């Protein structure tokens, strides 16, 4: 509606009999391939991402926001659990660290 | 005649069907992204999980009912054609 791409803002400019809108849009570029899975199985329960996608770069699994590559280590803060891990199709296995354990308070 | 003529359209029916097929393939393999820039491929179940999340239902609901959901979608698409043919 307000230009091609994800809209940021727009500035109006007068014209003799109309308006001229200068839409400022954000457009992605420089994409890259990745391997993914819908859920991670750890301790027998399935984990899903709160926001983002489980993306693997060949040997390690990470979580990343959808529109810009920013991989993070999979932890209990950015994933949530639901039931045992045998109903989901495409589930994978990996260590899901819990930050309270290393502190050992 | 008496001076009245119908001119043909510029895009023939075949070419319009080709444009439509382009839109379908794009939406099936890349979701919304092909409309905002470079088309990025994404598995179709994950795309529908995105959209489920979009209406405020957590995605675990889709991965746990993938089979049932796929059957309902197939049945609905199947009844559409019968309805169009029987409807006068
Ligand atoms: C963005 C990107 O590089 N996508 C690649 C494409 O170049 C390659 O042709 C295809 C098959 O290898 O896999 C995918
Ligand atoms: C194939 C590949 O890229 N593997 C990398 C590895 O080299 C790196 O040490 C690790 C930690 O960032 O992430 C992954
Ligand atoms: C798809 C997958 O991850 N399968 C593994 C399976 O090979 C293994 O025997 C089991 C034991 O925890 O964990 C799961």
């Amino acid at each position: 509606f307000c230009g091609k791409g994800y809209h940021l803002m727009s500035f109006p400019q007068s014209a003799p009999h109309g308006v001229v809108f200068l839409h400022v849009t954000y457009v992605p570029a420089q994409e890259k391939n990745f391997t993914t899975a819908p859920a991670i199985c750890h301790d027998g329960k399935a984990h899903f991402p709160r926001e983002g996608v489980f993306v693997s770069n060949g040997t390690h699994w990470f979580v990343t926001q959808r529109n810009f590559y920013e991989p993070q280590i999979i932890t209990t803060d950015n994933t949530f659990v639901s039931g045992n891990c045998d109903v989901v199709i495409g589930i994978v296995n990996n260590t899901v660290y819990d930050p309270l354990q290393p502190e050992l308070d | 005649f008496n001076g009245l003529t119908v001119l043909p359209p510029l895009l023939t029916d075949e070419m319009i069907a080709q444009y439509t097929s382009a839109l379908l393939a794009g939406t099936i393999t890349s979701g919304w992204t092909f409309g905002a820039g470079p088309a990025l491929q994404i598995p179709f179940p994950m795309q529908m999980a995105y959209r489920f999340n979009g209406i405020g239902v957590t995605q675990n609901v889709l991965y746990e009912n993938q089979k049932l959901i796929a059957n309902q979608f197939n049945s609905a698409i199947g009844k559409i054609q019968d309805s169009l043919s029987s409807t006068p």
